[PDB]
RNA sequence: UUAUCCAUUUAUAGGGAUGAAUU
RNA sequence: GAGAACUUUGAAGACUGAAGUGGAGAAGGGUUUCUUGUCAACUGUGAUUGAACAAGAGUUAGCCGCUCCUAAGGGAUAGCUGAAAAGUGUUUAAAGGGGUCCCCGUCUCAAAAGGGAAACAGGUUGAUAUUCCUGUGCCAAUAGUAUUAUGAGUUAGAUGGUAACAUAUAUAUAAAUGAACUCCUUUACAUAGGCUUUACACUCGGGGUGCGUUUUCUUUGCACUUUACCUUUAUAACAAACCUUGGAAUCAAUUUACUUGGAGAAGAGGUUCGUUGAACUCAAUUCAAAAAUUUGUUUUGUAGCAAUAGUAAUUCGUAAUUAUCCGAAGUGGUAAGGACUAUCCUUGAAAAAAGGAGGGAACGGCUUUGUGCUUUGCUACUCUUAAUACUUGUAUGAGCGUACCAACAACCGCAUCAGGUCUCCAAGGUUAACAGCCUCUGGUUAAAUAGAAAAAAGUAGGUAAGGGAAGUCGGCAAAAUAGAUCCGUAACUUCGGGAAAAGGAUUGGCUCUGAGGACAUUAAUGUUAACUCAGAACUGAAACGGACAAGGGGA
RNA sequence: UCUGAUGGAGGAUCGAGUUGAUACUGACGUGCAAAUCGUUCAUUUCAAUCACGUUUAGGGGCGAAAGACUAAUCGAAAAG
């Protein structure tokens, strides 16, 4: 909307390709945000399970 | 007419049921809503209406009467005021300082606003056209433009005539002069630049 | 002048001291051809009131059984 | 693009009156046309209506103040002084 | 084109005189004048329009109906909804702050 | 201070301690 | 007709060109208006004409105005001054009043463009028309008593909704108690800028009817195809404001421009005013389902007014009858409303009149001891609108204007004078254009004269070889330039300008190419417009803002 | 600080009406006219322009100032 009111595009069919192109790269970034941030959430699990399993061992 | 703001104030009648109308030269200050206080033992602030006689020292004050009850004469034009100066050994007298920078003394139970008056410095703008002077006296009175004596006849003015626009009179005249002789500077205690 | 489309407050009308009238007009359709569309007015004080009846038969019966001292109209 | 080097607002006089005579006015009326805030409300929302009224656009307070500003220093100062005591 | 002209007396473009061109069964155009409008009546306290009321000029409110010039709470068609409510409120409050002060007295 | 002059008001309590108010 | 250049009729050729010798009003005039007659003088030539002369006619209002209110102001009353004549106008009036026992507070005139109860369409005369005729409406007023009907309340004054708010449909939405006193609202208001909606206007294509052209062409050129006030008109649609729920940063919503939100935004669902005035299946009509409120369609109606009127046609007779009156868009001239933005040492009337609210005075009726307060029953009485009957002064709608001109010969200027003199309506083509030029509706073809001849001289114009201000006090007068698009612009400067500086190129017609939207079946298909802008080929006696319109530049 | 758009200020610029009157020292000068006619000029958002009503009266009024204007009369109107 602000891009439109200062005169980026002269065209419906220009504004169209923009919105498009715009649209592939912010769901490109998010498809790459998401997925490491489950593969980093992941290993938490395991840091956070050989804690217990040490010390249900030694620290008693 | 007037370059200063109107205050509307309603007060309550105690006579009486009803209320009643004010018009109030306004103060800086002063707002929709509020409250203001008159009479003898009213708290000092912006806007209450008091006896010059319970002010200290120092204090600006607007909209005075130089007589008791007179309903208000002296402070009134937009952006003046005067200063509480002196106050007597036994009351009933107060010395106060008016903006042309003279000092009086009134009786001490007249009354006055506390503050200034509103819309102050408005001499600080050029006028810059004619057609505003047109605008401005066009709500006071029939007094411009003027024209100026050295160019009329002699019959309408003691400046006129000549081959060559000039007064040939010493333009000071005095303060005993017939009124259509009194025309140029009147009862001239000094001319020239002012060195001070 | 005031419409009505209620049947039972048009005959209500018609018995009142001060109807003095009405008016029929018999007119055919712009659809088609056999439609005497007719239209019963009835002139009161302050207003004609005006109903519509597509059917002539009906619109037949209806002033048949009006009362006898209205004086009758025919602008047709 | 900025269209205008020195004289800003007083580019509606033209050639005119001469340029000293424009930079006080343009020095006046640069403060005559501002916004300010309105203590009551919060917002900043106080415009001149007349040459000394002042009202707000969002809650519709109306103070009296000065001629081009909202306030002017000699009446802050008598102000200051009364709440002192 | 049909040309037209003043059927009245004013002859003149006042604001009470205005004009509305119309056609005719019998196919020729010509002159009606327009009644002003009316404005709206106004609360008593914050001088905004009254909800539920209609603006009528006084001769026509003179001879208009009833529930058409009113609503039906405290102050009717004479002060608004939201100041009714702040005055209700400022009533009940200050009256209690002052039976507060009454009884520290003591 | 009573002649004389001025001012104010509906000639409306003798001096000191941004709700509503009438029968 | 005794007598026709300037009386009338028909046929031609032309003008006005909506900023009109076209329509309607004010000031001013006063019968100049209409019909008939008519020529002594006038109508600067004629005249049978005429605004001249003579006889008789013609102006119709509850709804158009005045009459009422107040303005800038005028005249007055008390008092005071002055020989008076006059000047001034609460300056200490025991005045003016209104309210039912009190309070408020001078009188009167001044607007035919300010304020302001109420009306429309068709027809009609030789001369008047929102005034007459026909039909349909509206506004204001309407005593007392009694009866009869219309509705409502109580067995002393009604309800619904969370809320914003809503409710009386009787022939007709007429009734929802309210005193003293008090407070508000309407009447009621400047300028500039663009955006938007709706009516009137204009235009394109279908259908019907009539007319025109027709050696050749032409599914062709023109005309008509209408719909007022009033019914709170019902209901649709829309710019705004407010209510309920909700709970906002990855800030959102949104305009051409803007503007707005924890003092409650977006989203979802509601209430009201304004605009407008049949839009929306709007109203009736069940074919069959859902109630002791639904579907395509029941099919009708220009929603009533309303076709019975108006217009265009075809008829038969010496007032007569029939058929049409209906399908889809575009342009943006004029007027009004809406929500906004901005400007001011400029902030842009009043009164008559009308409405809303606060407060709570008083009060169920009919006879029932007495002196307004003391005694017994019925739990029909209280409002409201309409009609009737009787008593009452005779219980609707006063008085004045209304013909005609408004300059072209009706006015002022000594006149039938090329002068002066206020307001509203406003078609087609070309075009930026209500300019100039040509045209349709309406108006005219008239001017104190005509025919012939055509030299000097004059007045208003048009051309000129070669030179180009040498003419003259002086380039006086006249020429040269000029629209629009694309390039390019100095000194100086108060930095805003100078500037259209100076200068250079292009412009017709015809045949094509490209760019700019909306809508519905799903990116894919389909329908469908308005006007501008940019390129290419061809063409002509090298011409093209072709007429009109339209800067000379510089030191 | 620079570039593109949006936006619509100003006693801004051309210009028809309107209001005036620069040149031809044009016509006319026994006029159409006791101030007209033609062409050419100045002005159009503001100190703008019109209409009615109203106030100011002669040695006085009114004047963005020319001794201008005050009913064809003004360095002191008109009637007796
Ligand atoms: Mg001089
Ligand atoms: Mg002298
Ligand atoms: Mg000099
Ligand atoms: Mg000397
Ligand atoms: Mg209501
Ligand atoms: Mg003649
Ligand atoms: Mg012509
Ligand atoms: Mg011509
Ligand atoms: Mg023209
Ligand atoms: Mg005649
Ligand atoms: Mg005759
Ligand atoms: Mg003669
Ligand atoms: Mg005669
Ligand atoms: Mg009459
Ligand atoms: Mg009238
Ligand atoms: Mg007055
Ligand atoms: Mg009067
Ligand atoms: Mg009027
Ligand atoms: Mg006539
Ligand atoms: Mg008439
Ligand atoms: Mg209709
Ligand atoms: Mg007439
Ligand atoms: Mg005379
Ligand atoms: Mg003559
Ligand atoms: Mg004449
Ligand atoms: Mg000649
Ligand atoms: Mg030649
Ligand atoms: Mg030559
Ligand atoms: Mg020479
Ligand atoms: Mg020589
Ligand atoms: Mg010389
Ligand atoms: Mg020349
Ligand atoms: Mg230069
Ligand atoms: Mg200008
Ligand atoms: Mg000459
Ligand atoms: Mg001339
Ligand atoms: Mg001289
Ligand atoms: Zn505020
Ligand atoms: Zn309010």
């Amino acid at each position: 909307y602000l891009k439109c009111k200062g005169n980026q595009f002269k065209n419906k069919r220009t504004l169209i390709e923009a919105i498009q192109r715009e649209k592939n790269e912010t769901l490109k970034k998010k498809a790459i945000a998401d997925q490491l941030e489950a593969k980093r959430l992941k290993a938490q699990v395991l840091r956070n399970k050989r804690k217990l399993k040490k010390d249900k061992e030694v620290v008693a | 007419g007037r370059g200063a703001p109107l205050a509307k104030v309603i007060f309550k009648r105690t006579e009486k049921y009803g209320k009643k109308e004010e018009l109030i030269i306004a103060s800086e200050g002063m707002f929709t809503g509020q409250y203001i206080s008159c009479g003898t033992k009213a708290p000092l602030s912006v806007g209450n209406i008091l006896p010059i006689g319970k002010m200290p020292e120092g204090t600006l004050i607007c909209n005075l009467e130089h007589r008791t009850g007179n309903r208000g004469t002296l402070v009134k034009a937009s952006g003046c005021y005067a200063t509480v100066v002196g106050q007597s050994e036994d009351g009933k007298k107060t010395k106060v300082r008016l903006p042309s920078g003279a000092k009086k003394t009134i009786d001490a139970k007249a009354r006055a606003m506390v503050g200034v008056v509103g819309a102050g410095g408005r001499i600080d703008k050029p006028i810059l056209k004619a057609g505003v002077a047109h605008h401005k006296y066009r709500v006071k009175r029939n007094c411009w433009p003027k024209v100026r004596g050295v160019a009329m006849n002699p019959v309408e003015h003691p400046h006129g005539g000549g081959n060559h626009q000039h007064i040939g009179h010493p333009s000071t005249v005095s303060r005993s002069a017939p009124a259509g002789q009194k025309v140029g500077l009147i009862a001239a205690r000094r001319t020239g630049l002012l060195r001070g | 002048p005031k419409q009505i489309t209620d049947i039972r407050k048009f005959l209500k009308i018609s018995r009142k001291p001060d109807t003095t009238a009405v008016i029929i007009m018999k007119k055919k359709s712009k659809t088609k051809k056999n439609t005497v569309i007719t239209k019963l007015k009835l002139r009161t004080k302050k207003y004609l009131y005006t109903m519509v009846f597509a059917d002539r038969k009906k619109a037949e019966r209806i002033e048949n059984s009006l009362l006898p001292s209205l004086k009758r109209i025919y602008y047709p | 693009s900025r269209r205008t080097k020195k004289v800003g607002l007083t580019g509606k006089y033209g050639t005119r009156y001469g340029s000293s005579l424009r930079k006080q006015i343009k020095k006046i009326e640069l403060m005559q046309h501002a916004k300010y805030l309105c203590t009551f409300c919060g917002k900043t929302a106080t415009k001149r209506t007349c040459v000394g009224i002042w009202k707000c656009k969002k809650c519709k307070r109306k103070v009296c103040g000065g001629a081009w500003s909202l306030t002017t220093p000699a009446a802050v100062a008598a102000k200051s002084t009364i709440i002192r005591l | 084109a049909q040309r037209v002209h003043y059927r009245r007396h004013n002859h003149y473009n006042t604001k009470s005189n205005k004009v509305r061109p119309v056609r005719t069964p019998g196919g020729k155009l010509t002159i009606h004048v327009v009644k002003k409008k009316a404005g709206k009546p106004k609360c008593a306290d914050c001088k905004t329009a009254i909800q539920g009321v209609k603006a009528l000029r006084p001769a026509d409110n003179y001879r208009a109906r009833r529930k058409n010039r009113t609503v039906a709470r405290a102050y009717g068609g004479s002060i608004c909804a939201r100041c009714i409510r702040e005055r209700i409120m400022r009533a009940f409050l200050f009256e209690e702050q002052k039976c507060v002060r009454q009884v520290l007295k003591e």
